[PDB]
Order: C-alpha cells, then structure tokens, then sequence
RNA sequence: GUGGGAGAGGGUGGUGGAAUUCCCGGAGUAGCGGUGAAAUGCGCAGAUACCGGGAGGAACGCCGAUGGCGAAGGCAGCCACCUGGUCCACCCGUGACGCUGAGGCGCGAAAGCGUGGGGAGCAAACCGGAUUAGAUACCCGGGUAGUCCACGCCCUAAACGAUGCGCGCUAGGUCUCUGGGUCUCCUGGGGGCCGAAGCUAACGCGUUAAGCGCGCCGCCUGGGGAGUACGGCCGCAAGGC
C-alpha cells in the first residue's frame, strides 16, 4: 500500500516532454534517482512512459541523477 | 598520531564476513578490522557477533589515531550488518551519519550460476 | 520518405480523372513508387529482413491489381505499365 | 527541414574569450550544414547532478533550429570535437505534451 | 484517399551512466575467499576493505505492468537518420480487384560449422579442492571452446495457446492498452478474467470459441521396433527433410 499521496497532484500543469525543467522532473525520483513507479508519480500509463523517457534525456545532458547514495540507514 | 578527528567508517557486509574500514575525511584509510582480524575463521567470520567487535576492534584502532567523530557508509547486505553500524554507536565514537551505497550495476555482467536462479 | 507533396504529384499525373484518389491506375502508380523506395532502402541495410516482408506483400498487393487491369480493359493495362516501366 | 534542438554543455570554467570563440565555432559549423536558428537559450552554467568530465558543474546552450535531416548526424560528429564541447544532444522538437492542466 | 494515434517492429551510425575485471597512484595491515563444515586459491614481491585515474568488453537498473510491437523466431538505456506493419475519423476514389494456398521462394531462439576480429563477466570440455561406500555429480577454486561483432553456412525446438488461415452468426459483467464522440456514458481496435446458449471424455471452452456454419491448406489411423534402415535431396561438418 502507499499513504502518500502521489506527485502529479501536488503540482501544476506541466510538459511531460520537457527535458529541462528540473523542479518539476527531479520531484519523480526517489531519494535514490530511481523513477518513481505509477503508483506514486501519479499518471497515466501514457503519461508515465512519457515522463521516463524524458527525465532519462535530462540524465545524458547531466541534469537529472542517474542515482543517489540512499541517507541514513 | 597524525590526529584525525572526524572520519569515515565503512562497513563490508558480505554473507562470508564483515569488514570495517576507517579512514581520514575523505578516502585514505587509517585502520579496519575483520572477522578473521578479530579471530574467527570459517563461516563464524560473517556471525554478526564478528561483526561487532569487528567494528568494535576498529573502533579503538581508530581512537588511537585520534577519532571522535564518523561518517559510516554501508555496502552490500549481509549477516550484522546492523550490527556494526549499532557498535559504533556505542563505540564511544561520534556517529555522524549512517548512509547506505551498495553497489548494484544497471545490469551489466552475468553472474556466477549461484547468483543467477536469482538474478 | 513521401511528403504529401511528393505523393500528390503521382495520383496527379495518374488520376483517371479529377478526384480520382482510388483507381486501379492510380493505387499501381503509388504502390511501385513505395515499393521502388524501399528497394533502394534493401540496396543497403540488406539484413532489414523485417522490411523486406512488406515489400513481398506490396509487390503482391500490386500483381493482385495489374492482374485485375490486364483482364479488365487490356488497354489501360498497356498504358499503365508502358508508363512506370514495371516489367521486362 | 526538419526542427530540432541542440542541446550543448561545455566547459563551466572558460571566460568571454574561449566561451565566445566557442560559439564563433559551434555557430558556424551550424550554418556549414544548413542549420537554421529559429531560437537560443543559453541558461548558461548550472551544477550537474552529476560531475560529467571530472567537473562538477556545466555550461548550457540550447538552439531550436529547422536543419536538413540528412546531416543531422553529420552536424553532431562535427559539433563534438571541440574539447570544451563536453556534451552535444540535438532532438527533434515535438509539440509539447501537457498533463495536469 | 485525406486527416490524426500508439508502439522494446526492423536496419545503420552515434552516444550515456552503474557495475565486474585489469593496469597506474595513494592510504593502509594480515588476511581475503568460499562452504553445511571445509579445503584447493589468492595475500609481506603488501592481497581483501577504501580513494583518485585509465583501458576494455558485454549488458542496459528504476521506468516496467497482470503493459506494448511483430507473421513467427522474437523485440527494452538515450539520440538521429532509413524502413515495415497497424488503429481510429471523414464516408471522399476504384468497383468483387476476393479467401485459401500443393511445389516454389524468403524468414527462422539456442547450440553448432567456415573465414576474420574481439575477449570484462560467464562458462561444455578440462585441472583441482571438498563429498561419498564410489562421485567420471550436485558444493567450492581455476579454466578452453563458446558466449560478443562482420560475412557466409546450419534450420532445429515443450519453434506452445501443445489450439492453421479468412468470413458470417450466437448474453452479459469486469479489468486493462490505444483512437474517436454529444466524455455518470456510447463507439472502434488490442490485451485479460468471470460467465449466457452451446460444446466437451473430463478438465475445460465460452464474441481473443474448443459454440452454429461455409471455403481452402496441413496432419492423424494401436504400442515397441524407429524418427531407425534403405533410397533420394540438402549440408564443409555436425547433421536436416
Ligand atoms: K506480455
Ligand atoms: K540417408
Ligand atoms: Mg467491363
Ligand atoms: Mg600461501
Ligand atoms: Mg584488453
Ligand atoms: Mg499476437
Ligand atoms: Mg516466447
Ligand atoms: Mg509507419
Ligand atoms: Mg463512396
Ligand atoms: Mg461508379
Ligand atoms: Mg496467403
Ligand atoms: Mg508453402
Ligand atoms: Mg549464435
Ligand atoms: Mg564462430
Ligand atoms: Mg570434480
Ligand atoms: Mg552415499
Ligand atoms: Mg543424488
Ligand atoms: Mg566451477
Ligand atoms: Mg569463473
Ligand atoms: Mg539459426
Ligand atoms: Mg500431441
Ligand atoms: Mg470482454
Ligand atoms: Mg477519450
Ligand atoms: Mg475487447
Ligand atoms: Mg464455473
Ligand atoms: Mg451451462
Ligand atoms: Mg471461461
Ligand atoms: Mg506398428
Ligand atoms: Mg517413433
Ligand atoms: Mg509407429
Ligand atoms: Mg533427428
Ligand atoms: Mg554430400
Ligand atoms: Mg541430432
């Protein structure tokens, strides 16, 4: 189960294909880089395929992490 | 006696043994322990019991060069684990925060037959 | 690949007729025009097997037409192929 | 022609001089291969998530141009040598996709 | 035809980061490793653990699904070019041009064969260590072919839905992917589950039929002998039909 309260939700309108602005992409991934499954991102599988494919275009252009040390454990 | 202070502590969890490594703020190792170091062999070298004065063991070794404070860094899983991220908390010793960064690879080199009904 | 410009240009100088978007004439002009561009296309990339069918299934697809002209009005048949110069 | 985008990360640490010899290069080579400008930005530096060629940080440009397909790839070969040329990403403009609107 | 759509469908070039191995440097001791427990093995010529740098090969984490594409085999990092199929809407052109399909031809996982290149990891055979009554094995340490690429052969399979292709007819409910609409819903294409009628030896099937029908192809006729022998055709061989 999640009690979260996905992301989409909590955020405006935006551009799924936009490769660059990170505020808005960067809140898809978890603590770790790792793109943030349905359950949590909140779209469609339309949209979340859409959403995957451009944050992996941000990483090659070194904006986005490929991943992250997980803190405190 | 080359005074260290704060520092790193890494912690080795295998599922054969655990090894613990300091070192200065920022790679360069100072002292570690194991759990043939301590003084087991076979498969008592991973109990997580090793795995505590393991750290423990390291801990001193650490003292020794004058620490106080530490950054642990686990990798892999493994038997006490927790166990020596636990002892040096008790080990008299700051630590400042715990941070898992096992490494796991975007799928890359086949496994040995052992790891791959697992994959 | 075939701008709609490009595709025009055919059916224009081919439709039987004004609006003619869908005679026999027409559809075999277009056919072979696709068909010649992914011949060029297994000129090289000989290994696009994939590609390949779909040539097979237009040059049927094309035979299945000029066959059906030919048996129709052997007029417009001549006409038709003396005109792309398919077949020799 | 076809509208693309070139994304360009170079060298963070540079100055006006290089920095603007880079772009009397890059600019060039464009138009070498009939790249069209219709728009540029240039966020300029900026810190990388992660450090591409052992910097920590990079220099972005950005260029909308209606290039001919054909040379698309030639003009990212080309684009590339520069050293300070560290990163080259062009991609093909798509409306965009808007969600949660 | 025109106008929109989704897609790991295929070919080519490029390119990204994680990890393994190796080499270089630091820092640093006495072990590491591996197992049920061990040993072979590696380490004072300084290994394992850690830090920075480089080289190389192969595979793309999360996204990822009970999802999507393809005729099948099969197809996942990102980008560009080339290219195939397909769906919906509008009902605009042709005017039965249709369906099936012996032989033919092309495609066809893996292993395997030929030439050349590559070789990180993995690993038939192989060399050892354990185990056991023995161990030509399972466990452990190494390791060659191969695994990777180009080109050319091989053509097999639980090549499976174990279900040939096309069309029409016969309750619905539900979940889902993708398109159109007047968008608590209707409608189209695809992927599931449950079930009407019906079918079935039963299990089960059930608008994605294994139901009611038509057309065309392929195939079956008790086990074993045997997918063997002979013959032919194919293959460099192994072998295949
Ligand atoms: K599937
Ligand atoms: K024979
Ligand atoms: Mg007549
Ligand atoms: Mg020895
Ligand atoms: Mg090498
Ligand atoms: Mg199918
Ligand atoms: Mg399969
Ligand atoms: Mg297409
Ligand atoms: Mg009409
Ligand atoms: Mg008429
Ligand atoms: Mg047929
Ligand atoms: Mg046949
Ligand atoms: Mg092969
Ligand atoms: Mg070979
Ligand atoms: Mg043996
Ligand atoms: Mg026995
Ligand atoms: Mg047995
Ligand atoms: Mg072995
Ligand atoms: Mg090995
Ligand atoms: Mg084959
Ligand atoms: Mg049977
Ligand atoms: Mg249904
Ligand atoms: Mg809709
Ligand atoms: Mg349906
Ligand atoms: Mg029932
Ligand atoms: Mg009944
Ligand atoms: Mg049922
Ligand atoms: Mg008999
Ligand atoms: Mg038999
Ligand atoms: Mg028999
Ligand atoms: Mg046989
Ligand atoms: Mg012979
Ligand atoms: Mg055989």
């Amino acid at each position: 189960p999640s009690r979260k309260a996905k992301v989409k939700a909590t955020l405006g309108e935006f551009d799924l294909r936009d490769y660059r602005n990170v505020e808005v992409l960067k809140r898809f991934l978890s603590e770790t880089g790792k793109i943030l499954p349905r359950r949590r991102t909140g779209l469609s599988a339309k949209e979340q395929r859409i959403l995957a494919k451009t944050i992996k275009r941000a990483r090659i252009l070194g904006l986005l992490p490929f991943t992250e040390k997980l803190v405190r454990k | 006696k080359r005074q260290v202070a704060s520092g790193r502590a890494y912690i080795h969890a295998s599922y054969n043994n655990t090894i613990v490594t300091i070192t200065d703020p920022d790679g360069n190792p100072i002292t570690w322990s194991s759990g043939g170091v301590i003084g087991y062999k076979g498969s008592r070298k991973g109990t997580p019991y090793a795995a505590q004065l393991a750290a423990l063991d390291a801990a001193k070794k650490a003292m020794a060069y004058g620490m106080q404070s530490v950054d642990v860094i686990v990798r892999g899983t493994g038997a006490g684990r927790e166990q020596a991220i636990r002892a040096l908390q008790a080990s008299g010793l700051q630590v400042k925060s715990i941070v898992d960064d096992t490494p796991v690879p975007h799928n890359g080199c086949r496994p040995k037959k052992k790891f791959r009904k697992a994959s | 690949p075939i701008t709609k410009e490009e595709k025009q240009k055919v059916i224009q100088e081919f439709a039987r007729f004004p609006g003619d978007t869908g005679s026999t004439e027409v559809q075999v002009a277009l056919l072979t025009l696709r068909i010649n561009r992914l011949s060029e296309h297994l000129k090289v990339h000989k290994k696009d097997h994939h590609s390949h069918r779909g040539l097979l299934m237009m040059v049927g697809q094309r035979r299945r037409l000029l066959r059906y002209l030919q048996r129709e009005d052997p007029e417009r048949y001549r006409a038709l192929i003396e005109k792309l110069g398919i077949r020799g | 022609m076809r509208r693309y985008e070139v994304n360009i990360v170079l060298n963070p640490n540079l100055d006006q001089s290089q920095l603007a010899l880079e772009k009397e290069i890059i600019q060039r080579a464009l138009e070498n291969y009939g790249a069209r400008v219709e728009k540029v930005e240039e966020l300029g530096l900026r810190r990388l998530a992660y450090p591409i060629a052992k910097d920590p940080q990079g220099y972005f440009l950005w260029y909308q141009v209606e290039m001919p397909e054909d040379r698309v790839n030639d003009l990212a070969r080309e684009l590339r040598i520069r050293d300070n040329v560290r990163r080259v990403m062009v991609v093909k403009s798509q409306e965009p996709f808007l969600a949660n609107a």
